[PDB]
């Protein structure tokens, strides 16, 4: 849809600021930590694979979770309930065939009941005020991909991988906007696979120069290098698959431009 | 729900009912859309989640205003501004006299403005038909019923196959394309445009194949020249009868050259060539557009 492409990008750039979670919210949570959040999201990755859900669904769920936690205190025993309801809501929004609630209950091994998950769905909806149509790193990536002609599926797989890795670590990635994370991921993926750099056409469209990506790019590069050592491994396992060109097996570049 | 007086039932569905109602405290007349959750073992229906979340972003003169959402254990209420009637009821009342051309042009122009706003905010409507379009006494018309709407990606991916009401359903959907986008909404508006002009549904099929053939008999059976890739569509059959395209002077008699031009562009077979809402608004057909009052 080239006639609206520009308008849509502009709109998403406005929305990502409005749907942005509070960068330092974890300091104000009395019981949960970044490490527990990482474990939750890693688990959501597996859930998504189990039910063959879209990557977009995963990204939305994370957005919902971080926004919910930005205003609601949650004890560690209930964090997964928040996560499950978030994934359920993201599924209903994004999927053609969302799994039924009984399946979400099953996937938690009966940690929570149907009533609990449905009641949590209501609370999340109330807290987010039904504002579910959030822009994700995923949405910006797919737009950025259009600047590759012809398309490079390996670069796309790697960009998605890198973008997904950013969901795990609130520190530091909560401080960058999805559009910016998507730019660093795209550049890094392109550079790794083809040795090329972030396109002038993308610099103009997004207003991000290669230097403006630098801060996020440095973080993303480190994350990439240390990925095999990270405590959470569900994303690497996922992207070893041939459908993703086994990009998680590719060696990251030692240094950058 | 204490503060609302139900005045009459104006709609009904499998998920609930639509009432005309008045706020007992302020006097405001509203449309009340009631959605049952008790018959919902799945919690809040995805259709409602999409309708609410997408409407809240869509602030435009030609899109129905969502005023409030009341969410309880057993029920979900959507509160809308109240409009006089939908375009179907109006068309039925005008079936003998006809809708004056200046009014048809105004409505199409307004619908295109609402639709272009949707598409510019990455929303597909997917259920454009006269009964989902609302008119007031002052000459305005607005898109409504976003229950089938969806936020889309750039580029798009495969979305739900079973969407638009048969009569208004685009051929790329009928032929089972893996991908469809904004062009399906333009097709629907094209059908509605012709419907206003001729006082009857352009393509009133009674099955998917019948729907396809009615389109083919009017616009001609598509081939690889008119529509590259068509013979590779999942539900295309090389055995389809080959009909010739009819002259629009026969299809939409009352319509001038510009009208016929715009209509044909809205009904282009190839989704990639089909006119966009934005471009449609710049069509010479609208150079003289006014905002006449309807006759109720
Ligand atoms: N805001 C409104 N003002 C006036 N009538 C309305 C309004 N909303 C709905 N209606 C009437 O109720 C009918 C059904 O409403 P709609 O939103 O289309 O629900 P459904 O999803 O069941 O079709 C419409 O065809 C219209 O005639
Ligand atoms: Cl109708
Ligand atoms: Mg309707
Ligand atoms: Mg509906």
């Amino acid at each position: 849809v080239p006639d609206y492409q520009e308008d849509i990008h502009t709109y998403l750039r406005e929305m990502e600021v409005k749907c942005k979670p509070k960068v330092g919210y974890m300091k104000r949570q009395p019981d949960i930590t970044n490490s527990m959040r990482a474990i939750l999201v890693d688990w959501l990755v597996e859930v998504g694979e189990e039910y063959k859900l879209q990557n977009e669904t995963l990204h939305l769920a994370v957005n919902y979770i971080d926004r919910f936690l930005s205003s609601m205190s949650v004890l560690r025993g209930k964090l997964q309930l928040v996560g499950t309801a978030a994934m359920l809501l993201a599924s209903k929004f994004e999927e053609i065939y969302p799994p039924e609630v009984a399946e979400f209950v099953y996937i938690t091994d009966d940690t929570y009941s149907k009533k609990q998950v449905l009641r949590m769905e209501h609370l999340v909806l109330k807290v987010l005020a039904f504002d579910l149509a959030a822009p994700t790193v995923n949405q910006f990536l797919t737009q950025y991909f259009l600047h590759l002609q012809p398309a490079n599926c390996k670069v796309e797989s790697l960009a998605m991988f890198l973008g997904e890795l950013s969901l795990i670590d609130a520190d530091p990635y909560l401080k960058y906007l999805p559009s910016l994370i998507a730019g660093a991921a795209f550049h890094l993926a392109l550079y790794t696979v083809t040795g090329q750099s972030w396109p002038e056409s993308l610099a103009q469209q997004t207003g991000y120069t290669l230097e403006s990506l630098k801060p996020c790019l440095v973080d993303l590069h480190q994350t990439y290098l240390k990925a095999p050592q990270h405590a959470q491994q569900s994303i690497r396992e996922k992207y070893k698959h041939s459908k993703y060109h086994s990009v998680s097996l590719l060696n990251p570049p030692e240094t950058l431009s | 729900m204490e503060n609302f007086q139900k005045v009459e039932k104006i709609g009904e569905g499998t998920y609930g009912v639509v009432y005309k109602a008045r706020n007992k405290l302020t006097g405001e007349v509203v449309a009340l859309k009631k959605i049952r959750l008790d018959t919902e073992t799945e919690g809040v229906p995805s259709t409602a989640i999409r309708e609410i979340s997408l409407l809240k972003e869509l602030n435009h003169p030609n899109i129905v205003k969502l005023l409030d959402v009341i969410h309880t254990e057993n029920k979900l209420y959507l509160v809308f501004e109240f409009l006089h009637q939908d375009l179907k009821k109006f068309m039925d009342a005008s079936a003998l006299t006809g809708i004056p051309l200046p009014l048809i042009k105004s409505y199409l122009f307004q619908l295109l403005q609402g639709l272009a706003f949707c598409h510019s905010h990455r929303v597909l409507h997917r259920d454009l038909k006269p009964q989902n379009l609302l008119i007031n006494t002052e000459g305005a018309i607005k898109l409504a019923d976003f229950g089938l709407a969806r936020a889309f990606g750039v580029p798009v991916r495969t979305y739900t196959h079973e969407v638009v009401t048969l009569w208004y359903r685009a051929p790329e959907i009928l032929l089972g394309c893996k991908y469809y986008s904004t062009a399906v909404d333009i097709w629907s508006l094209g059908c509605i445009f012709a419907e206003m002009v001729t006082r009857r549904a352009l393509f009133p099929g009674d099955s998917e194949i019948d729907q396809l053939f009615r389109i083919f008999r009017t616009l001609g059976t598509p081939d690889e020249v008119v529509w590259p890739g068509v013979t590779s569509m999942p539900d295309y059959k090389p055995s389809f009868p080959k009909w010739a395209r009819q002259d629009f002077s026969k299809v939409v008699p009352p319509l001038d050259e510009d009208g016929r031009s715009l209509l044909s562009q809205m009904l282009h077979y190839d989704p990639n060539k089909r006119i966009s809402a934005k471009a449609a608004l710049a069509h010479p057909f609208f150079q003289d557009v006014t905002k006449p009052v309807p006759h109720l």
